[PDB]
């Protein structure tokens, strides 16, 4: 039967706005009349509904704009596998390097002519635009502080001013990549998602179909000093998730808070005290920390080992990544004891 | 501490974590 997902961390929830999510083979013609039912058979029932977005790519399914007291009937629809609340999300040269993020400054000293801005934008309204996405960009491919200088990128808006989006931002962000991509196939791709809301199934499931398409994922592990399991798309188990460490070769702490850790981080990258390109002005830098940071160094190896290797599958790469890896140089006492030997010692490198 | 250049960061402090992942 069909199941009801909504955010364990209750102040992420975003109440009224449901991703309905149809069995794997469904087509587009049948998520839009199942769409329609939801819309004529909630309008029997004298309730308004919106259909905000129709999903094609990875996932069939839809987003709804609707009364919760609906879900029951719309649980009952043919071809739905199980429908997910919407949530919150927060800011942690043969190759393209998606990057779906803040807004960025594309021209940039670091960055220009490397990063493309596309059109897409899906962002929550507001309750500096820049700074999140273009230190990223720059940590990336920049020509001064940059892992892999001669990277492009292709930059998407999921998340806003305060680098708050939406797991539904996400989702279209990713489908757009797969489309994109369908509609002009190039070489390998590289998905950094420096971003994390709660633990989503939706999420997951659509990070799970871009890699098993082909297509290598790189996410932030998380700033909640908590395990990385318990956070999105951190838990997908094909994405390449990124702790982050600091110079003494210990756990970032991020004031109260720190890196993630746990079985669901593949391994750690540098994410403290980072310069790269600060949005500020044109030839303007700044230090940086996170998870984000860490994600996009990795992200910066990635690119440089698929422009070498680019026959190598997600496994090959993810082999590599580990292979190459300082091994045993973080301080394991930072993390709580059961976690010491579930958290993967592993601190990214370069092959020499 | 935000810089207008380059050559006013590389004064302040070859970054790091750029030598860290063995990139130099
Ligand atoms: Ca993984
Ligand atoms: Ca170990």
């Amino acid at each position: 039967t069909a199941t009801f997902h909504r955010c364990a961390k209750d102040p992420w929830r975003l109440p009224g706005t449901y991703v309905v999510v149809l069995k794997e083979e469904t087509h587009l013609s049948q998520s839009e009349r199942t769409a329609r039912r939801l819309q004529a058979q909630a309008a029997r029932r004298g309730y308004l509904t919106k259909i905000l977005h129709v999903f094609h790519g990875l996932l069939p399914g839809f987003l709804v704009k609707m009364s919760g007291d609906l879900l029951e009937l719309a649980l009952k629809l043919p071809h739905v596998d199980y429908i997910e609340e919407d949530s919150s999300v927060f800011a942690q040269s043969l190759v393209e390097v998606y990057l779906l993020d803040t807004s960025i400054q594309s021209d940039h000293r670091e960055i220009e002519g490397r990063v493309m801005v596309t059109d897409f934008e899906n962002v929550p309204e507001e309750d500096k635009c820049d700074s999140h996405g273009t230190h990223l960009a720059g940590v990336v491919s920049g020509r001064d502080a940059g892992v892999a200088k001669g990277a492009s990128m292709r930059s998407l808006r999921v998340l806003n001013c305060q680098g708050k989006g939406t797991v539904s931002g996400t989702l279209i962000g990713l489908e757009f990549i797969r489309k994109s991509q369908l509609v002009q196939p190039v070489g390998p791709l590289v998905v950094l998602l420096p971003l994390a809301g709660g633990y989503s199934r939706v999420l997951n499931a659509a990070c799970q179909r871009l890699a098993r398409a082909g297509v290598v994922l790189v996410t932030a592990a998380g700033n909640f000093r908590d395990d990385a399991c318990l956070y999105s798309p951190a838990s997908a188990p094909e994405v390449i998730t990124v702790g982050a460490t600091n110079a003494q070769d210990q756990p970032v702490t991020l004031g109260t808070l720190g890196t993630n850790f746990g079985r669901c981080v593949d391994l750690f990258a540098p994410g403290e005290d980072i310069i790269g390109a600060s949005s500020d002005c044109s030839t303007c830098f700044v230090s940086q920390s996170g998870t984000s940071q860490a994600a996009a160094h990795v992200a910066g190896i990635a690119a440089m080992m698929l422009s070498a290797e680019p026959e190598l599958t997600l496994a090959e790469l993810r082999q590599r990544l580990i292979h190459f890896s300082a091994k045993d140089v973080i301080n394991e006492a930072w993390f709580p004891e059961d976690q010491r030997v579930l958290t993967p010692n592993l601190v990214a490198a370069l092959p020499p | 501490t935000v810089f207008t250049s380059w050559e006013e960061y590389l004064d302040w402090v070859m970054p790091w974590n750029l030598v860290r992942i063995g990139l130099l």
